């Protein structure tokens, strides 16, 4: 039936799911029977950031946001029902980071294996360390990972406080990885001053190629970005992209951990969204530090939202996976 | 009968002046930190009667509709007019972007609210098209400030009975495409604005036209409705590809070419979420606060005979942000009027 | 020791005070030993205010958001560590304003003594009247001074309710400074209808040659301010410049006394700090009429930050303050 396409005509109280997704277990076998192409993964995990709180709320108000949303998409003529389930969120302890982490690691080792693609909402950013090591050991060492990053901070900290796993050190971990050549990697919106010096040297060193801010503007955006798509995507076997919406200009996206002034508008995003869309696929989608508890209107939650179902839209339609334009209201 | 205090205050410091009201306040602070009685411009109040408004020459109306139970999304709106009002108390009616005293170039005076029957769309809609058709009837252009988008359903009828015999433009701009047949059966909730348009005896899809759409709170009829009419859309993406100005220009020639009259109806979520976050359903990847006054002044420049603004929560937003671009939505539109209409003689 | 340069290595009663800066009393002897480039002056007085208040806790919500910033601006390569001081707020009266007035006066007379930047955090706009008319005694009847402030109303009231001294007649007051030529003065952002006509008919009889916000956007912006630029600063001896900041659209300037649509950008308004600090100078630094009250989020206030920080980077830059490109974390 198509009745969702459409108003409703007119003459079983849901649940908190990404988009009114349908439930499915964190289990490959079931993922794999479901017939969706994303799983949703919450991951309402804190204890990385070492600066303001409210993440662990995101993953909640993400989906609220989500379901306002009808899953047709005019611009694209995609629907998205039943493109995406979800998993309902990893279960965390307590002051027990070492083992957060390994139960992060698993649940996206399960994701991958049922061959559908991980939606992996945060949650601080270093939950994105242990993800993009399970892609990792997914693909194994034989194969090519590309890695593509939103944010305004580069997160270069060798170490933050004596510690190795936090936030700021997420991109000196992920460029660690034996399959991640850093020619792979791209990390786009660096800005201000919540980038130590000592991100800058390390970055140098290994050769990170990021886009900043400043050169991102200087390029006129766009041609700067395709490049590096073409980095990431080219030759790899398999490609991260996670967004810390602090990438975006505070008025766009005030409810984010660490709002900066000087980021992108929200209609930069949307075309960026559609040329990464062109690559046609990636194999895990991480978005991190949305904190709802500083939004106004949802406007940071709502621009995620717009960000994650333009992205699956954007998709299918270069998939070819359309809608029948003939198909009316009166059928 | 068109008379007002310049800077509002009467009493012992009452300021006496024909045109005080387009410069700093003399004897006091008029209402600039505190907003005493003020009605929508400091205009006088002027009842919504055909009469009143004619012996008072009155040749624009602000016309508050905060009716808000037309709709399917969720209520406020109700609260914005007096959001509205109180920020006209921070400008003052003159525009030196354009050099008009809005005040007395249009003599706009203030219709104050129409009435409202709580549940009762349908009564609450007759109430709106008869206010309105007492603004026309006096020989004014109107100002509509909703409430519930359901206001051009009224508003349209209004100008459609109106304008007779003669042929009538339909302007919508809004996120939604507004497109409903019906919503569970229903035909005049806030998201049929434009069916209902085309419904009109002297309404026609080629002298109709929509732009701002963008994202997914938009069902498939709604899109499916101007294929099947041949009614230009013109998303949020071709005003960024192509440009507001130059888009904006054709759609204003589409609508005004052999009609009489335009009917132009206004949704604030239009506006990107970042410029106004009290709305009803506000949505990212809009209008920014230049194009917003821009396409005003570009609606000003064209003309129309009623422009409604709807959806404006001013609950929604803890700061002035929201109230004061829609007190420049109006200005600019009527600033840019008035010197496209002394650009020509008059 | 430049451990702040770097991430942190981990192992009383304060001030909250400008970016962490120490506090040096309203002292010239003091300031000129303390080794800073400026120095951050409180001015909660909003007796000159004819709009909503608000503005009186301005100058503790500015230095709030301050705290939470490094000091390294890897854009820059420039670390702003000790480049300011915190003098505290200028002890005022209420409901005496001329004294108020007197006591700015000294305050900013007596950090020009002591050859440092003052920043001058209102409050409301007329304190402007009285920082403006200290730089010109200071400097004498010698010298030409320049002025460039950012607004979007004239504030050219030659009197206001009968009197002469309050916000809206701060451009009148000021541009009657003896040594400040009409043709060294700039004002960049008006528009919307808070400029009534007596504000523009002074204007025009005076010559000065405000840059409207439709002026600036129908040049481009940057050409037109680099020509007003050229103004202030060729041939003066001191310039002054200050911001209210419902300049800025008001997306990015919620929390401002009277907000204005259709204004800067963020990035508009960075691209305009650099070309201000290619002058290699200022002498007084103005922000005034922040008002926390209206804010989303801190957004007005912590784009206000982000832009007087920027300036201060930009300008040490410019005169080749920058850092040891050799330093290195772990020494
Ligand atoms: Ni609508
Ligand atoms: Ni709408």
């Amino acid at each position: 039936s198509y009745a969702h396409l459409f108003s409703p005509l007119g003459g079983a109280p849901g649940l908190i799911t990404f988009l009114r997704s349908a439930h499915v277990p964190l289990n490959a076998e079931a993922l794999k029977a479901c017939g969706a192409k994303y799983a949703f993964v919450g991951v309402p995990f804190d204890e990385g950031n070492i600066g303001k709180p409210g993440s662990e709320d995101a993953p909640r108000e993400f989906r609220l946001i989500t379901q306002e949303y009808f899953s047709y998409w005019f611009e694209y003529n995609v629907d998205l029902h039943g493109k995406a389930v979800d998993c309902g969120d990893v279960s965390m302890p307590k002051v027990s980071p070492e083992v957060a982490h390994e139960r992060i690691y698993r649940a996206v080792r399960e994701v991958l294996k049922s061959g559908l693609i991980p939606i992996i909402c945060g949650g601080d950013r270093s939950i994105s360390i242990t993800a993009a090591r399970a892609l990792s050991d997914h693909i194994g060492p034989q194969k090519k990972m590309g890695y593509m990053h939103f944010g305004a901070q580069l997160d270069m900290a060798d170490s933050w406080a004596g510690e190795r796993n936090l936030a700021p050190c997420a991109m000196a971990r992920i460029t660690e990885l034996p399959n991640l050549d850093i020619r792979n990697v791209a990390h786009l919106g660096a800005r201000n001053a919540m980038n130590p010096k000592d991100h800058i040297d390390l970055s140098k060193e290994r050769g990170l190629q990021y886009d900043s801010m400043f050169d991102l503007f200087d390029a006129g955006i766009y041609p700067l970005v395709e490049r590096s798509i073409d980095r990431v995507w080219s030759g790899t076997d398999a490609q991260y992209l996670g967004f810390n919406f602090n990438v975006m200009d505070s008025s766009t996206a005030p409810g984010v951990t660490s709002t900066e002034p000087g980021g992108l508008e929200s209609r930069e995003m949307m075309r960026i969204v559609d040329m990464i869309a062109k690559r046609g696929g990636v194999s895990v989608i991480d978005l991190t530090e949305l904190c709802p508890i500083f939004d106004i209107s949802g406007t940071a939650a709502r621009l995620a939202a717009c960000v994650i179902m333009r992205l699956m839209a954007s998709l299918a339609a270069q998939d070819g996976d359309v809608i029948d334009d003939k198909l009316r209201r009166t059928d | 009968k068109w008379q007002f205090t310049p800077h509002q205050h009467r009493g012992p410091a009452e300021q006496f002046g024909e045109n005080d009201h387009i410069y700093s306040p003399k004897l006091h602070n008029g209402s600039f930190k505190s907003r005493g009685l003020a009605t929508f411009m400091g205009a006088p109040y002027c009842p919504p009667d055909r009469h009143k408004i004619r012996e008072m020459g009155a040749k624009i109306c602000f016309l508050a509709v905060p009716w808000d139970q037309g709709q399917i999304v969720r209520a406020g709106a109700s609260q914005g007019a007096a959001a509205l009002r109180d920020a006209t108390t921070q400008y003052f009616p003159y525009m030196f972007e354009y050099d008009v005293d809005l005040l007395s170039f249009f003599r706009v005076v203030d219709c104050g609210d129409v009435p409202t029957v709580p549940g009762n769309n349908i009564k609450s809609q007759e109430y709106t098209a008869d206010y309105v058709t007492e603004c026309l009837e006096g020989g004014a252009k109107v100002i509509l400030f909703g409430g519930d988008h359901s206001l051009p359903i009224p508003g349209a009828k209004a100008l459609s009975r109106f304008t007779g015999s003669g042929k009538m433009g339909y302007l919508h701009v809004d996120c939604h495409l507004d497109a409903a047949p019906d919503w569970a059966g229903n035909l005049i909730t806030n998201c049929s604005g434009a069916p209902r348009a085309l419904d009109l005896p002297n309404c026609n899809a080629r002298n109709m036209a929509h732009m701002g759409s963008r994202n997914g709170l938009n069902p498939k009829d709604w899109w499916d409705f101007y294929v099947d009419n041949e009614i230009r859309v013109v998303t949020m993406s071709e005003m960024i590809e192509r440009g507001l100005e130059v888009c904006a220009n054709e759609i204003f020639e589409r609508v005004k070419k052999d009609t009489d009259s335009l009917y132009f109806t206004w949704d604030t979520d239009s506006i990107d979420i970042s410029c106004m976050p009290g709305n009803s359903a506000p949505e990212c990847y809009g209008l920014k606060g230049r194009e917003v006054i821009q396409l005003a002044r570009i609606a000003g420049r064209h003309g129309c005979d009623i422009l409604d603004i709807v959806e404006f929560c001013p609950y929604f937003d803890p700061s002035q942000i929201g109230a004061k671009m829609t007190v420049n939505m109006i200005y600019h539109y009527l600033g840019s009027r008035a010197q496209t209409l002394r650009q020509q003689g008059k």
